[PDB]
């Protein structure tokens, strides 16, 4: 089940949600939260509709009339004529799947290196080697917020995270960084959060 | 439709063939009056329900 992206909502509307169907190789190619890009064909699917208003019956074209005691009236006649309601839903049949915004042009560092192209890999390498990368990342990630350099640095470290670990007895050592911002109103806290999300 | 010549060597008595029948249900006693019988040598299969 997918729903329309926020970039396409009309005014005052609720996003339209439709079910798309993946077949064969693509069966598990979409995961929750992903901004996928389904390519395929729209289709209709017969529906067992609960509409109490009759509509669009389909029946035989052979003119047959029940004899006395077996008249084509009621459920008997409906069944004999083969009357069925033509109620449909719109469903999407996706042959291929792919993210809307590709990140690159199990998981491991070598896997990421291979997945990313030569230009992207060289850019990553050169920025990794670049000096003052800490300040560069902070500034490039928060180009509108002034001050709060400590908050910027903390959020960057949170984004990079730690190294989760598990002890011999089983107890786990959390490696994720938790950050909280407390302060006076209009101090850019929501701005930091929205930067992080976007 | 055929027109043929012959000689009648027998003639059965004149009996009563129903052209309409009224069938009544045993349980509710409701009727299905005026069921059009076919003409000639032919029978009728009563409704089962
Ligand atoms: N230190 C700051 N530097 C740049 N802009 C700021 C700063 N503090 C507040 N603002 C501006 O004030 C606006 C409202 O801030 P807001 O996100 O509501 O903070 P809070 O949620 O903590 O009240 C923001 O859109 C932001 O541009
Ligand atoms: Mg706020
Ligand atoms: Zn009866």
């Amino acid at each position: 089940r997918i729903q329309e992206t926020q970039a396409e909502l009309p005014r005052g509307s609720i996003p339209r949600s439709l079910e798309v169907i993946l077949r064969a190789e693509a069966v598990e190619s979409a995961q929750a939260g992903d901004k996928c890009d389904f390519t395929g064909t729209l289709i209709v699917v017969p529906d067992v509709s609960k509409l109490s208003t009759p509509g669009a019956r389909a029946e035989t074209n052979s003119r047959v009339s029940g004899v006395d005691g077996y008249e084509t009236e009621g459920i008997r006649g409906l069944r004999a004529l083969g009357v069925r309601d033509l109620s449909y839903r719109l469903v999407f049949l996706a042959c291929c799947v792919a993210p809307t915004n590709p990140r690159f042009g199990e998981q491991t560092a070598e896997s990421i290196k291979n997945q990313m192209t030569v230009k992207e890999w060289e850019k990553v390498f050169e920025m990794s080697q670049d000096k003052n990368l800490y300040h560069n990342l902070c500034t490039s990630l928060f180009p509108t917020i002034h001050g709060n350099d400590e908050v910027k640095r903390g959020v960057l470290l949170m984004l990079f995270g730690g190294v989760p670990k598990t002890t011999g007895e089983g107890t786990s050592l959390r490696g994720d960084i938790n950050v909280c911002i407390v302060g006076d109103p209009s101090t850019a806290k929501s701005q930091f959060l929205k930067h992080v999300e976007e | 439709l055929v027109k043929i010549p012959g000689i009648i060597i027998a003639a059965s008595a004149v009996r009563a063939k129903a052209t309409r029948i009224s069938i009544q249900c045993r349980s509710c006693r409701n009727t299905l009056t005026n069921i059009a019988m076919r003409p000639g040598l032919e029978g009728y299969a009563l409704p089962r329900k």
